[PDB]
């Protein structure tokens, strides 16, 4: 029930309600996806239609976005209309109706859409495999619903109960008067919510290395690697990422993506080499792995790698730092490899 | 050629052709057709205890393989073995049909066997649509008559069956007079007849089984419409010819004319079948096969088919039946010639297989009705004899303007009424 | 006429002890005289479905109930065309003549009514 | 596909008087329709023939 | 260019032309497939249509089967018409037209069907994934075409040039007069054919053990293991398979299928545990692996495993033998594991 | 009339130097007098396509020749509807006026001829 | 979809006089058809009106 804020002399305000119900905490393969897509449907006192129609006349919108760890309920509006959105968001968490038909007529469709869109971008199939082979059942859980294991209308309601509780959520109002936000968060239906135990462990959730999976896909062939980090080691893996995506690295043009996914208990560093023909994909990763095996750094990236991690900071969270103007050397231990696309024309873990 | 048959105290029949293994088994002249609505599925229940894990290990150590078959007209229990272990078989056959006729039926095995066929049959009725539709074709074509009983037996009469029923059936049917022991593979005739005559005795000799009422055909239909199924499977037939019939082959040749077809296999679409012109323009079905099922009392001549083109089923039937009309008025000479070559071919691959358990089931069934197996060479002689004129007479009796049996499942909303289909059995004339 | 309106008027008669005692008996009587029960049909089956609201409801009606309704209707036509009624022990019984489709309708009407309102809401500054 | 279905003129005849899906239970009151069709013909035919003599 | 026979007083004969061109030696992913599907199409002297119209009148049919190692061109016919079916199979190998339209109109479709069917049977999706991980790139080649890497008309043709050569194919007459076959072959286009080198190696090629791959799937879940065998250690794995496929095993009811694929340079052993819910699959596999690790046998399977292997062996090759009556002891070293279906609620190689 | 027929007669003429030297000129003049080249069309674009054979052919035609043919035809209609002729330089020069579809047609024709023959083949014992 | 498109009667019209796909290049000779249609009307109308005075 943490209530943050900010305020400023602006006109747009964005109220966010973070709930630890992401794909990690998912009880069944994809329930998180479905519950996210279920948010903002019918509540026992406000149909989905009226919520929209009404919100439009005020000048505001809603959105429910799924993370690998959260289910954020953002709500952008016109500052002075603060209360409406508070009670509105609350109303959702507390009393969404979950009618059997809304699932068949709205939710499942919207979900199968989300999945089919994702199902056609190999960098995202490579990334889904990366998490799956590194952190088996924790963050290795499928982000989206694909019906591999049937999720009934009940399963959604259950996971909705586990997840929509006081201890597990955090309100965060950007450009909002903190005094009024708390006053309004209280006296609202948010407080009348159950207070089940939060679902966040500070301990590192197993790692697994030297694992590889090969997925046959038609079209763009893509090779990628993921390396799990620690609660302190993630400091250098962050700069390594920005270093590999800057004009400072001789081999930035040989990869497509490189980033570090941060968590409150760890992280995964991902590097993707996507192209067209498997020949230029192989050569481009066989070198990336080769030259990084021959550790190198000097970190000229610092004071830039923290300029990129400066603009990417506004979502009320700012761990690390410090170990900037600090560690400046990187080797390359073990990792996990996934080859999506032209399988019989892509390197294995043996080579590399 | 071969095929030799001799009596004794029981009747034995063998067919040896030096190949790999050799199988010996007892084939009873009673089966599904000899059951009742309420005890139905008793034979299919014997088949599974004979093939039980308890009995299977006993023959496995000894180096044998068990194979059972349940049909309408007959029943068979066969044991496979190496050429030399030809005696190891009989000592097992006899052990299970004399010594262990008290064992096996012991609870814990019967309950295990029954729970397994109850599932086995529940799987069949939920999944094997083509064969299920065919089973229902018999069910309605011969309703309220012996032949109408499904071989695997109903799902209800099955869970009401107890050991007693099994025993009662065995005591009434598994008899000396209603049985034939057969031996195929590479084992000689004189080797078996003597090995059997070694241990004398009879075991219920002089006892005859309870007779019944001759099976009959009835123009009828059964429509198991299931809109949730992705295709529409349908079988349709007329009263055929029984085995040991003047037209046993003439009827079998007519089916070969229209034959079988698989819309996905390139070679199949190239066949010399006039019907295939009409069916390929709008792809009326995924597949289809023509048959000539023969039995002791009656038979079924018609075809089965599956289709995804649910809105044009009426044409599938229309064209198919307009072709059948040709057999009475315009079947060409080369259509008959092609049939012979292809009949002989598929007929040969049936008899001439590399598996004696097939050969056994073929020898038993025949000698169990006509009391002798017709040599494959003798068949070809009859097949080549058949003339265009022959096919037309047969079609005039069997096919032209005759009642029909229809059965279907899946999206069959487009299968028109009985009377509409029934009408197509003929053509207008002056 | 809307079912929203029918239930509005019906419930009101039902909820009043005076009107209740004076109408319901006449109601059960009128129902027995109609006779759909002797043809194996629940009154809800008789509701005309050629309109969006009913299509919406029938679409939303759970499988078990749909397949059964399908049977009931097919059965009725077959009986009707033979000019017979079903054997008395097959007649839909009083506690079977349940308004199963009714809630889906009421809900569908509710949703429709709202949309119409929200499509014409006037604004006042 | 059958001819009665494929021909431009017979398909009309077909979908109206041959393949037209009817409710199994319709009684004899549904027979009045065709009767009227017949009536229209009787009137028209008889009329034109009489017209050859009318002044 | 080998030529065999058998002869018998039978009415039906069956010509065969086993050409080493199975998926094993495919230059691109699926060429073996496409070529097989391409057989019996138009040839410069016979249309696919005439071949059929003729053979039907002659009484006889043609078939083209694809092995992991072969491309079998069988032809069942009436014994006497032997010369026809020899020239027939000849014409196909030396002069198949390979017209561009036959690809788009006949081959591609049928090949697409073969793959569409196979894609729904999780055991053949398991068995394919197995060869992929054990033998890697040898027999590890996918059996069927799926277009992950494009194959042009030329490829199907270049590849047909390699495989359809004298020193790579073996004529195998079954129920044919030895003298007459050899006689007819040598006056047929089988002798005019280019004689390139044989593509068979006598040595065991790369095993790779302890490999795992997981495939998400909708339908029945299947857990399965594979074990590469030695050129001699195979004879025992044949009894291992038969033991588990009989009432002699205290666990033949826990598996769906068990077999050993035999090749001239090794072989692969596979056991599949297929079932509706992931739980039963989990139990029955976790058990077989632990139950076999604590080895057993004693050979009660012997004299039976050599009965099932007596009927099966009718196709001109009865090797093995000897090692039985001799070897009779088994355990369970290292293996390969693929879990298809409800991957999330199915075990990993870690446990087992 | 079949192209198998046209190509029969034509070649025979084209072969015997007597008929050849006498006809080819008339034919070249007949064609330049026809005027289709002036609309940016090749003769094969003129072949009436409303039949199985032509339909079979056109489908079997390589992608590029097809898109090209598409353009040519549209261009012809636009020009004709404007009642002009294409600018002289855009006219199909006789060297371009190739029978590109023809091989496909003949292939299809003979293929049909065979199917037809094999459907009526008599047997002689 | 538009009314002219969905209506039972109007649609027949829409697909014959309104949305009917014509080849961009048909010339004035293709105008003869509508003219024959007009003649039929003129003939029919002028005729019925004279019939009112004819014997
Ligand atoms: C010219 C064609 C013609 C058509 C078409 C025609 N009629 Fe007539 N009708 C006549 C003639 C001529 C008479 C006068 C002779 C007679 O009385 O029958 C007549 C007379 C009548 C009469 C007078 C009854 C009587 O005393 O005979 C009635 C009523 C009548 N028509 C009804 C109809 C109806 C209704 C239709 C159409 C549904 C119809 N007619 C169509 C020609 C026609
Ligand atoms: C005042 C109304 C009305 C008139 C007058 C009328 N019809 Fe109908 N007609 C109907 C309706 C409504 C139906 C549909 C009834 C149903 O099938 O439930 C119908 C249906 C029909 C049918 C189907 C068979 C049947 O009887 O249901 C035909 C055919 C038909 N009418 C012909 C005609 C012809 C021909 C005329 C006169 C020349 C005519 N109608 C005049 C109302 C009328």
């Amino acid at each position: 029930l943490t209530v943050s804020a900010r305020d400023a002399p602006t006109k747009i305000s964005t109220l966010a309600v973070k709930v630890h119900g992401g794909s990690r905490y998912a009880t069944k393969d994809g329930v998180a996806h479905l519950l996210n897509r279920f948010n903002f449907q019918n509540t026992n006192t406000r149909s989905a239609l009226k919520l929209v129609r009404e919100s439009e006349l005020l000048g505001g919108t809603f959105k429910s976005t799924l993370d690998r760890e959260y289910i954020t309920l953002k709500a952008t509006f016109l500052k002075d209309d603060l209360p409406y959105y508070v009670n509105a968001l609350a109303d959702v968490l507390y009393k969404t109706a979950f009618k059997p038909h809304e699932l068949t007529e709205s939710v499942l469709p919207a979900a199968r859409y989300d999945y089919a869109v994702a199902e056609q971008c190999p960098v995202k199939s490579a990334e889904d495999q990366l998490y799956a082979i590194t952190f088996r059942k924790g963050l290795g859980n499928p982000l989206l619903y694909d019906g591999v294991e049937r999720v009934s209308l009940q399963d959604i309601k259950d996971f909705a109960d586990k997840v929509y509780t006081k201890e597990n959520l955090e309100v965060s109002g950007e450009n909002v008067v903190e005094a009024d936000l708390k006053r309004f968060v209280d006296e609202s239906l948010l407080s009348t919510l159950p207070a089940g135990k939060s679902l966040v462990s500070k301990s590192e959730p197993k790692f697994f290395l030297g694992e590889e999976n090969r997925v046959r896909f038609i079209g763009d062939s893509v090779a990628a690697i993921g390396i799990p980090v620690n609660k302190a080691s993630l400091a250098q893996y962050e700069v390594l990422a920005n270093y590999l995506t800057s004009a400072l690295s001789e081999l930035s043009g040989l990869i497509s993506s490189a980033k570090l996914d941060k968590f409150t208990d760890g992280g995964l560093f991902t590097l993707f080499v996507r192209d067209q023909d498997s020949a230029v994909v192989s050569s481009n990763i066989k070198k990336i792995v080769a030259d990084l095996k021959k550790g190198k750094d000097l970190s000229p990236a610092i004071n830039y790698t923290k300029l990129k991690n400066a603009v990417q900071n506004e979502s009320v969270s700012s761990p690390i730092e410090l170990n900037f103007d600090a560690v400046k050397d990187f080797k390359l231990g073990k990792f996990n490899y996934v080859a999506v696309g032209d399988v019989s024309n892509l390197p294995y873990l043996d080579e590399l | 050629a071969e095929v030799t048959q001799l009596s004794n105290g029981i009747v034995v029949a063998t067919e040896h052709n030096p190949a790999h293994t050799a199988s010996v088994g007892v084939v009873f002249g009673s089966g599904a057709a000899n059951e009742n609505p309420y005890n139905n599925g008793v034979s299919n229940l014997w088949k599974n205890i004979f093939l039980s894990k308890e009995n299977s290990a006993v023959a496995a150590k000894e180096g044998l393989a068990l194979s059972s078959n349940i049909s309408r007209d007959f029943q068979s229990y066969i044991v496979s073995s190496l050429p030399g272990s030809t005696d190891k078989s009989l000592d097992f056959l006899n052990q299970s049909f004399i010594q262990q006729k008290a064992n096996l039926l012991s609870s814990s095995n019967f309950e295990a066997t029954k729970k397994s066929v109850l599932k086995q049959v529940q799987d069949f009725e939920d999944n094997d649509h083509p064969n299920r539709v065919l089973e229902h074709l018999h069910s309605t074509a011969f309703q309220n008559t012996p032949l109408s009983l499904p071989t695997r037996g109903t799902l209800e009469s099955l869970e009401n069956l107890v050991v007693a029923d099994l025993e009662s059936f065995a005591n009434n049917h598994f008899l000396n007079s209603n049985a034939v022991v057969v031996g195929t593979g590479n084992i000689k005739h004189e080797d078996l007849v003597n090995s059997i005559e070694s241990k004398n005795l009879s075991l219920q000799t002089g006892t005859k089984p309870v007779l019944k009422k001759k099976a009959a055909f009835l123009g009828s239909e059964v429509r198991l419409r299931d809109d949730t199924l992705p295709k529409a499977w349908i079988s349709l037939a007329v009263e055929g010819e029984p085995v040991n019939s003047p037209n046993y082959f003439v009827a079998k040749l007519a089916a070969q004319i229209f034959g079988s077809y698989n819309a996905f296999e390139p070679a199949s679409r190239l066949q010399g079948i006039k019907l295939l012109d009409n069916i390929q323009e709008y792809q009326l079905c995924d597949n289809f096969n023509h048959f000539s099922l023969s039995y002791k009392d009656s038979g079924l001549w018609g075809f089965s088919t599956a289709t995804r083109n649910v809105t044009m089923i009426d044409d599938l039937i229309h064209f198919t039946l307009k072709q059948w009309n040709r057999l009475t008025i315009s079947v060409t000479d080369t259509e008959v010639e092609r049939a012979k070559s292809l009949l002989k071919l598929q007929l040969g691959q049936l008899y001439e297989s590399g598996n004696p358990v097939n050969d056994a089931n073929l020898l038993g069934a025949e000698v169990l009705i006509k009391g002798s197996k017709l040599s494959l060479g003798e068949a070809f002689k009859k097949i080549d004899a058949i003339t265009v004129k022959d096919v037309k007479a047969w079609a005039g009796k069997r096919l032209w303007d005759q009642d029909i049996a229809i059965a279907g499942t899946g999206q069959i909303e487009g299968l028109l009424d009985y009377m509409r289909i029934r009408s197509d059995m003929s053509m207008m004339r002056w | 006429q809307s079912f929203t309106s029918i239930a509005r008027i019906g419930d009101y008669i039902l909820k009043s002890p005076v009107l209740s005692k004076l109408c319901v008996p006449v109601a059960n009587q009128f129902i027995n005289l109609a006779g759909y029960k002797k043809l194996g049909l629940k009154f809800d089956d008789l509701i005309a479905e050629e309109n969006p609201i009913m299509q919406t409801a029938l679409r939303r009606l759970p499988e078990d109930e749909s397949y059964a309704r399908a049977y009931r209707i097919i059965r009725a036509h077959q009986t009707e065309l033979t000019h017979h009624l079903l054997p008395r022990n097959e007649w839909i019984k009083a506690q079977e003549d349940v308004p199963y489709l009714l809630p889906y309708i009421l809900e569908a009407e509710a949703a429709a009514k709202e949309k119409d309102e929200l499509d014409n809401i006037e604004v006042s500054k | 596909m059958a001819f009665r279905k494929s021909n431009v003129y017979l398909s009309l005849v077909n979908s109206y008087i041959i393949d037209s899906p009817q409710p199994s239970s319709i009684n004899y009151w549904w027979n009045m329709g065709s009767l009227l069709g017949l009536c229209l013909v009787i009137q028209i035919v008889t009329g034109i023939f009489m017209a050859m003599h009318y002044s």
